[PDB]
């Protein structure tokens, strides 16, 4: 009983590093985006949303994990 | 379009000129590349190897002494090289090995001769794959 | 192997390949046209700024 | 104001309204079964 | 508690916005398109 | 507590009125002038087509 | 009465406030307030033309608009601090997604009947794994349903609550000794960047919703 | 019973990071897409149908662990 | 006593995240599908079966994992 | 004795993610397969036995882990 | 209550390396940046704002990590 | 000592997953093997010995880990 | 209260290994730096300031991590 | 409070594996130097100051790691 | 009171895998050394000292890991 709130707090601790997959993931997209525009400057509009689109796919999945922290925080 | 426009060119006689074709296979610096109907626009320097041309008909096999493969962005592949080759007639091991040992002997001479000698060593050892 | 570093330029590289394929020709079909392709008789004389000369060397 | 055009909303978009009614009735079952918490 | 409340008023606004945008707010701009192209083509 | 968030929003809207609104002004002005230009040019062109 | 139903009233009033007062007396020239919905119309038009690619593609062009704009407007309202959560009710948003997915299933099953279950064999395979690709497509068939809503509102449940709690952090930053007033600016700029990201988690998440259900409509109307 | 719900809470806490590689996963798919269409321009409406396919299946990896996070909550 | 069913929960928690591998895995099976077929668009009809070959039975191992979690849950 | 069964439950839990070595591993082989047929369409039938050979005696390694898991459950 | 803040402190300890994808992430973006100006010399004025786009809301994710590690430490 | 058998069981559990170091690494060799023979068709009988050579002395290391597991299960 | 400082100390222990990612990241930065300057000798100290810029505020994350470790000692 | 000095010992233990990133990345910059000078033999050690720079203040992270292990250890 | 030496020994357990990617890193340097010398055979005497220089005081940092694993074992 004196442990379950402490256990939910360490559960918020372990449920944190899953945004690491965010921290890598969106990275390579912009990396690819630079290699998207380095070898072909006149196609960048073609990829300027289409890169950042996948951004919101990856970011939100990173933004999955910590809100599962937060309802485990409360 | 479906298929591909092939333009094979040699300094004495261009063999194919605007022919419709299915598959080509050709040796580039990054390895042996096959090109099909559409392709990325790509310039590949051609190490001396073998080029195989497959059509609606069969695939004709050539030895090739090197050059450039160039994919025009309307999916028209041109090959610009030097030497043609029949099925198997134009190469014989009696002319290969007896000259090849002399070429390896020239490979120990002074630098300009020895470099061309080593090049011909590499070309004859590539021709060993045509010996097959 | 380091022919780009030590030996020939790339056009000359494929030219040595051309003489090698023409040297390993079939002696039945090594025609006079292919031997015409290997008949080098051009001479070069590097002139200087004072219109000087070297001897004509068989390239 | 704005010129009303008779644009096809019933002879095109029936199944999403059908699914809305079905989810409303399943939510009736749910909020009659899971509101005693 | 208020799943019925949010769900029902949201669905009512869904039907409202579908019929509303379809009958008014998209073809009021499509008229601008067709009018500009009919002036330009003449 | 929540006045800090509205204070951040006031600073953000200050940045917006500094930065974004003149850019969207230039954007809307460029599109407006382009539409008015092509729309007037088609009319003058078929005026000259009448004159032909 | 419900403040959330009042929020729906605010949604419908702003939607009236995007076209009606926007239109300066039905002019050809398309004024600056109208260029907004002009660009929105074209960026949904050029989206779902090349997305579903139908010979009859525009027929579902209305719904993809009105499924966009509701999510586009309801994630520009709670951005104002003194508000309550609009889109963060996961029950309502996932309920909407269930309605959308079930409507897709009913539409495809009325169009195709039995062969609508021809989606479960997408590509050529050898024999011993033909049903397996079926199974974790069926396992992905309602995973298609559940995640799409469970993304966005859980973003928004992660969104505004974020700007709640860190505000309390800056409330617990500035009631200790007066040295907290010196160089205490970088949490304010950090929450500023949080709101910068919060406009992204509104707008681009709405466009994510639109593009994924565009692909879902293409799969539901046409079999591969 | 003071310990069993604490245990299911931290067990949900460690069943959080299963989206981790999926946070990589969908992203690196789009990485190839930026190396796809910026390489070859006229493939934008060819590989994008399968990529938005391969997006969703890449969610099918790192989503069920998340719902392993959810029903272990209940 | 209560702990022997409590430990099932955290064992199910970390015995799911092997799909992490699938979360990285099938992604590049699409990505080198993209980076492959971007280079040669007319090979898609030839390789789209083989890709969905190498997709499926490189995903199913991860589909083992949560199942191994599942009866470790139940 | 009343503790060791919970220890074997979480031992099956911690001995689960070896199919991670499956989940990445064999997948990347198919990665090099698809490029290996896209830039060279004639060498499908030469690599594909060899490649699927490189399937088996990799993936079975991951298989080892979960049967170890079951002998830490049985 | 003698144990809860201690467990919060170790929870902030394990909620600290989630900014691992900070330390890689933005960095490898710059990697392609150094690539992008290398193989394309006249693109720098193009790429670095977009790249700093791919800086900022790529590192703020890592900020999320330590703000968890700031709150579970304190609040 | 009532716990040491449980300790050896869970130690066998955390000496199990070292075959991951097999499961990635040897795979990339076959991956490189594809980029052998798809790049150069006349290299196969050169490398297909050596690559499977490059199989064994790799994965045996991972074999080490699970045989440690066996002597951590019993020995 | 005799436990909580020990927990602070082991928390400072686990809050330390985040410099893994910074050390990999700045290494990848210098890796692409050498690989970009070897293919471009003419443009070296135009990029090298931007390289050391990205280096500096990429390593600032690991700087934040170990000062978090220092205050978790405190 | 016999727990606290032993806890400082195990805290020094978990503050060891941070240098993993150093032990990777201080070597791979010179691997990029290999790949750089093998292409371009002309400029070898005009970029070696950049290489040893990345080396020294990349392994400074692992220096910080084991000195955190030191200061928590004794 | 018998907790401290056993805690030092389990601290010697967690002070072990810090050479892990060091076992990667020096490895890929030789791999990149292969990717120098199989491409440019004229660079070997240039690269083989310095790269193996880039071996030694790389992996010695990994050696640092195990000597910390000694000095917490002692």
């Amino acid at each position: 009983m004196q442990l379950v709130l402490a256990a939910k707090y360490i559960g918020a601790g372990i449920s944190t590093i899953g945004l690491l997959g965010a921290g890598i993931g969106i990275a390579i997209v912009f990396a690819a985006l630079i290699n998207g525009v380095s070898r072909n400057p006149s196609i960048k509009d073609t990829v300027f949303p289409m890169a950042i689109l996948g951004f919101a796919l990856s970011e939100a999945t990173g933004l999955f994990c910590l809100m599962v922290s937060f309802l485990l925080l409360f | 379009s479906s298929g591909l426009k092939l333009q094979f060119a040699l300094p004495h006689e261009t063999l194919y000129s605007g022919s419709e074709v299915t598959q080509v296979n050709l040796p580039a610096k990054s390895g042996r590349i096959g090109v099909l109907a559409n392709h990325v626009p790509t310039v590949e320097q051609l190490l001396p190897g073998v080029v195989e041309v497959m059509e609606g008909s069969n695939s004709k096999k050539f030895f090739i002494s090197g050059g450039f493969a160039t994919v025009q962005p309307d999916s028209q592949l041109c090959v610009t090289a030097i030497e043609a080759f029949p099925l198997e007639s134009f190469s014989q091991e009696n002319i290969k090995n007896l000259l090849a040992e002399a070429k390896k002997n020239v490979s120990s001479s002074d630098a300009r001769e020895a470099a061309e000698a080593a090049i011909q060593v590499e070309v004859l050892e590539n021709l060993q794959s045509v010996l097959k | 192997s380091a022919w780009r570093k030590a030996g020939i330029s790339y056009a000359a590289y494929l030219n040595v390949a051309a003489q090698a394929i023409r040297s390993s020709l079939k002696t039945e079909l090594q025609t006079a046209s292919v031997l015409n392709r290997s008949q080098t008789d051009a001479f070069y004389t590097q002139y200087k700024n004072g219109t000087a000369a070297s001897e004509p060397t068989p390239i | 104001m704005l010129k009303r055009f008779p644009t096809p909303i019933l002879k095109v978009y029936w199944p999403f309204f059908v699914a809305g009614a079905a989810v409303y009735y399943g939510m009736s079952k749910a909020a009659d079964l899971s509101s005693n918490t | 508690f208020y799943f019925m409340n949010q769900l029902t008023y949201g669905f009512l606004l869904m039907i409202t916005l579908l019929i509303l945008f379809s009958q008014f707010f998209l073809p009021m701009i499509l008229r601008l398109y067709v009018s500009r192209l009919f002036i330009s083509k003449l | 507590d929540e006045s800090i968030l509205l204070l951040t929003f006031l600073g953000f809207t200050g940045l917006v009125a500094k930065y974004l609104a003149p850019a969207y002004k230039d954007f809307a002005d460029a599109r407006m002038k382009k539409v008015s230009d092509v729309l007037n040019a088609s009319r003058n062109k078929h005026v000259e087509a009448v004159k032909d | 009465l419900t403040t959330f139903s009042l929020y729906t009233i605010i949604v419908l009033l702003v939607i009236t406030s995007l076209y009606t007062l926007t239109n300066n007396n039905n002019k050809i020239i398309g004024s600056r307030w109208l260029i907004s919905q002009e660009a929105i119309y074209d960026t949904i038009m050029n989206m779902t033309k090349g997305q579903i690619g139908g010979k009859n593609w525009g027929l579902y062009f209305p719904m993809i608009f009105t499924l966009f704009m509701f999510i586009f407007i309801a994630n520009l309202i709670s951005m104002i601090p003194y508000s309550f959560a609009l889109s963060a009710h996961l029950v309502f948003i996932i309920s909407l997604s269930i309605v959308i997915w079930l409507g897709n299933t009913i539409l495809g099953l009325y169009k195709h009947g039995w062969v609508f279950f021809s989606l479960f064999v997408p590509a050529g395979t050898p024999l011993p794994l033909v049903p397996l690709l079926v199974i974790i497509e069926t396992l992905s068939y309602f995973a298609r349903a559940i995640s799409l809503g469970l993304r966005l509102g859980s973003n928004i449940l992660a969104g505004h609550l974020l700007m709640v709690i860190l505000a309390g952090l800056t409330f617990n930053f500035m009631l200790i000794n007066l040295f907290t007033l010196v160089f205490g600016f970088v949490p304010l700029a950090m929450i500023l960047a949080i709101m910068m990201l919060e406009f992204a988690i509104g707008i681009i998440q709405g466009y994510v919703w639109a593009i994924l259900t565009a692909s879902y409509l293409k799969d539901a109307v046409y079999l591969h």
